[PDB]
RNA sequence: UAGCUGGUUCUCCCCGAAAUGACUUUAGGGUCAGCCUCAGGCGCUGACUGGGGCCUGUAGAGCACUGAUAGGGCUAGGGGGCCCACCAGCCUACCAAACCCUGUCAAACUCCGAAGGGUCCCAGGUGGAGCCUGGGAGUGAGGGCGCGAGCGAUAACGUCCGCGUCCGAGCGCGGGAACAACCGAGACCGCCAGCUAAGGCCCCCAAGUCUGGGCUAAGUGGUAAAGGAUGUGGCGCCGCGAAGACAGCCAGGAGGUUGGCUUAGAAGCAGCCAUCCUUUAAAGAGUGCGUAAUAGCUCACUGGUCGAGUGGCGCCGCGCCGAAAAUGA
RNA sequence: AGAGCGCAAGGGUAGAAGGGGGCCUGACUGCGAGGCCUGCAAGCCGAGCAGGGGCGAAAGCCGGGCCUAGUGAACCGGUGGU
RNA sequence: UCCCCCGUGCCCAUAGCGGCGUGGAACCACCCGUUCCCAUUCCGAACACGGAAGUGAAACGCGCCAGCGCCGAUGGUACUGGGCGGGCGACCGCCUGGGAGAGUAGGUCGGUGCGGGGG
């Protein structure tokens, strides 16, 4: 989706940010500029798609240039935004995240023990034409101490994998009830 | 309470602490998170009692992870013993924090409960705080 | 002021320290005896026509020049031009 | 693997690189500088005889004169798996005094 | 290559060594001094050093 | 005798030290080396800097070794068993070799590793520079200030080093009210001459009660914190409203039900799990209060009045509380 | 290259220092340029040259030891000897 | 002056690893023999030596692929010469010049120099 776009140049990168607008970059196989725009509006669309779905940056140029993000550098004191990465897009194989969707209440859920994921976004290669939106995958009846992994998930046909994929995606475990003061003994 | 186990030397060197926190700052684990805000130790005893805090809010609670890890000792002497002699004795195990940093993440509860019990068991911690959610950073290993 | 007890220590030792490293950088001119490395293992091992001895020191066999030099699968390497 | 760069207990000063087949010598002078060779002879890579051995001491026997032919003294002997079993040329005709 | 002149405007009382031995450098011995110097990246580089406790101008 | 204490007389002109390095029956003492000095010898070489070339392992950062590590996976296997042996087979919210994924820790860990720094040649550089012999020294309790590491408690006008600077020897001058080392500043003499540094310009006191915009209401300013707040003023976001919101003001504020369990009784209502659906504009298996449980007050919620703005979530500038001590403020 | 590398540590190490055998005794004498280091005195580096040898056909290295601890000025006197 | 193989040198892993295919008419390698030189701390495995009808299996030589392993821009943050601040303090900000680490795109199954034997 939209946003806006600008050209860089040689500009002091702290004046930017201490002005209105952050900065960044492009790159694609052979396509490297500098670019940069304005923050709450970059935030704001950020906020949603960011490096999960996919962004369509009209630039001062004349055209309307559409990217993906990738990396998000910051300042990490007093964490937060100062000047990302896009990828100009195009029809190429690429690899990128997939936010998934754990769908259904299972049974080692409700029986107390809570899901602790290990992803919430899975590495996986696919050609720009497949927008994998979200993988709303299953999670029916995962049982405490029990797990789930692999090529287990459902893949949008067309959009492969990029893991092993034993990577473990996700598994409940036990709760941390008062039971483990007694343990303090 | 964490410590490691008999390893390498016992004495080391407090020294002054920057502030670039060299790592560790977003959540990835949990979902409501707990990061710091003044360059100080934390201290083996709050860790405890401040995981303990969250854990005594919220009876019967999800997955609390600890991040950060007390590996450092106290070098501290007896008292009353004038100066000089030996170093001190290694005693209090805290860490290095440096603000921008997660130490603690709550997963699977209300929103007002990560709330009160980050809220709650920061405020027991040596220092003060604040409490993030989980999104701008996405994309880190 | 009660002074008891006080653990004492068995630590402070240290070493003479005798000076170790590349005494003759490049571009500098020798008169062959002059060494141009004092080091310990073979951080710098032999160029050419300089020499070697018992305690891993490069040093010079000629009047030339110093050449620095490195060869990943080989080593580092300290030698000495001819200027005839 | 007799490398051992028993070329460097060599590497004194001015090479002689020769190796052996099944069948062919292929004796050569190599210098070094930049790696400039120099001169050759060969069992049966000379259009010799069809008996490595005294093909070998002749050959080598016919490089020795060749060396000396073009200014040759003394030099070093490249050789990897010997045994030393003197490959009787052993260039010590050779002029060189390879034995 | 244009002349440089110089102006010393700040006290060199209690300034590191190397500050020190660029003014004994620059024949600058005490405060107000118009220094007429020719072009040479060698001074400049002995200004760009002492650039504070003096002025400068190139002078043509 | 006294490596100790004490005293040590006339004037101007020049440079101008050190409170360290080793060594000792030395630590409050002497040789020596560095630093001051004067004569004679040397002549762009020296401090400093531009260029090239090299050495380096810290600040960071990384986890590839060294170990430390938190969470899951996968499993050698260890408690194990189901239950046959010339020996097998299949098997857990126990713990766990390794590997893997998930983050990370380091002065004595290092794949990477800068700004710097040291140093060898090209050149500028004339300066109480530098170099060489030579006589006389005095020094060898130091201190302060800045970043840099140790000690200490990330206490001490504490200590012990590193580079740096001042006091020392500049208690000579202006600031800082006063004030060895904090700012300005290197004081031959004379001048009833002007500029300016810091710091100031109502007055003590010399100079702007100068111009313009923005803040604060406490003597804040005129000296403290976490932590608490309908203090004040701008910024950003997020639902609600003329189809009528916000507050108040009328009224509705229901049924299976007394929810299943606990529980002496638990009936929204001390706790455990709850996670209905139905009449309805709307009444929830409940917001607090009330009971022996009950009753009941109230809310939540929708419509009646009313008729214009409202409820709240963060940021930022200054304050408010937090905040008690000894002669007169 | 994470093992061995005599014994602490660190650097170094198979393109060997490690590990096997043969041979031997340069764990030489007379020196020693030019250096490291440096208050002195000490300590530490080494081609080269002569002798006369050990190894290897040679090329060649050999004036102990992978490297840094294993040490003691002088005065006193014993010692074989010119 | 050229297309191929071999004895051998240089850069330092964009050359290494691995699946695929491969060439011997000369080169090369296995391979034929263990009696003459030689030797296995035992074996002719290794080095050694006298030698064919085969082979191209391996060893090796060459091509394709990136899958492991290798290099890796750009930007911007870190850290910091040197210059000024602000806070009792733990620490923080402006100036200039320098300028990483990790990662992102992409890239990589070599580059080249010699001397002979072949067409």
């Amino acid at each position: 989706y939209r946003l806006k776009a600008y050209y860089r140049e040689g500009e002091k990168p702290s004046a930017l940010r201490r002005a209105g607008k952050l900065p960044g970059v492009m790159y694609n196989r052979h396509l490297n500029r500098k670019v940069y725009v304005d923050l709450v509006e970059f935030d704001k669309v950020f906020r949603q798609a960011s490096i999960h779905h996919v962004i369509v940056l009209e630039l001062p140029d004349g055209q309307s240039l559409p990217t993906l993000v990738r990396q998000v550098n910051l300042d990490k004191r007093r964490r937060r935004p100062e000047h990302v990465d896009f990828f100009v897009l195009s029809d190429e194989p690429v690899e990128m995240y997939v936010p998934l969707r754990f769908v259904g209440t299972p049974a080692g859920v409700r029986a107390g023990g809570v899901l602790q994921e290990i992803h919430r976004d899975i590495l996986v290669k696919v050609s720009p034409r497949n927008i994998p939106e979200f993988i709303e995958v299953d999670v029916s009846g995962l049982e405490i101490g029990d797990s789930l992994h692999a090529s287990d998930l459902k893949l949008p046909p067309g959009v492969e994998l990029a893991v092993s994929p034993e990577e473990t995606i996700a598994a409940v475990v036990p709760p941390e009830d008062v039971e483990k003061l007694a343990e303090e003994a | 309470m964490l410590m490691p186990r008999r390893m390498k030397y016992r004495k080391q060197q407090r020294g002054r602490l920057k502030g670039a926190t060299k790592g560790g700052d977003y959540v990835a684990f949990g979902d409501y998170g707990l990061v710091a805000l003044e360059p100080a130790w934390i201290t083996a005893q709050q860790i405890e009692a401040a995981r303990v805090a969250m854990v005594r809010h919220f009876r019967r609670g999800g997955k609390i992870f600890i991040r950060i890890f007390p590996d450092k000792p106290y070098t501290k002497k007896p008292l009353e013993v004038r100066m000089g002699k030996g170093k001190g004795n290694v005693e209090g195990y805290v860490a290095v924090v440096k603000p921008g940093r997660v130490m603690f993440e709550v997963a699977g509860v209300t929103e007002e409960q990560a709330m009160e019990a980050l809220r709650i068991a920061g405020h027991k911690l040596p220092i003060k705080t604040k409490i993030v959610r989980r999104d701008a950073y996405d994309e880190a290993q | 002021a009660h002074k008891k007890g006080l653990g004492s220590t068995r630590n402070g030792r240290d070493s003479q320290a005798k000076r170790l490293g590349v005494k003759r950088y490049e571009g500098q001119v020798v008169r062959a005896g002059n060494i141009l490395v004092r080091q310990r293992g073979t951080r710098f091992k032999p160029g050419k026509n300089v020499g070697m001895g018992r305690d891993f020191t490069l040093f010079a066999l000629v009047d030339g020049v110093v050449e620095f030099q490195d060869r990943g699968r080989l080593g580092r390497y300290v030698h000495v031009r001819p200027l005839a | 693997k007799f490398r051992v760069r028993n070329r460097i207990k060599r590497t004194g000063r001015l090479r002689l690189s020769v190796f052996r087949s099944l069948k062919h010598i292929y004796a050569q002078i190599i210098d070094d500088e930049k790696g400039v060779t120099l001169v050759s002879a060969s069992s049966l890579a000379l259009k010799l005889k069809g008996n490595k051995t005294e093909v070998a001491r002749q050959v080598g026997r016919a490089l020795a004169e060749k060396a000396l032919a073009l200014g040759i003294k003394q030099v070093a002997f490249d050789r990897g798996p010997y045994k030393y079993h003197g490959r009787v040329k052993a260039l010590a005709e050779g002029a060189r005094e390879g034995g | 290559m244009p002349r440089l002149k110089v102006k010393l405007v700040k006290s060199p009382i209690g300034y590191p060594k190397d500050q020190k031995a660029a003014l004994k450098a620059l024949g600058l011995r005490r405060l107000q001094q118009e220094r007429v110097l020719e072009d040479t990246p060698a001074i400049r580089g002995n200004v760009e050093k002492v650039a504070h406790l003096v002025r400068v101008e190139v002078v043509e």
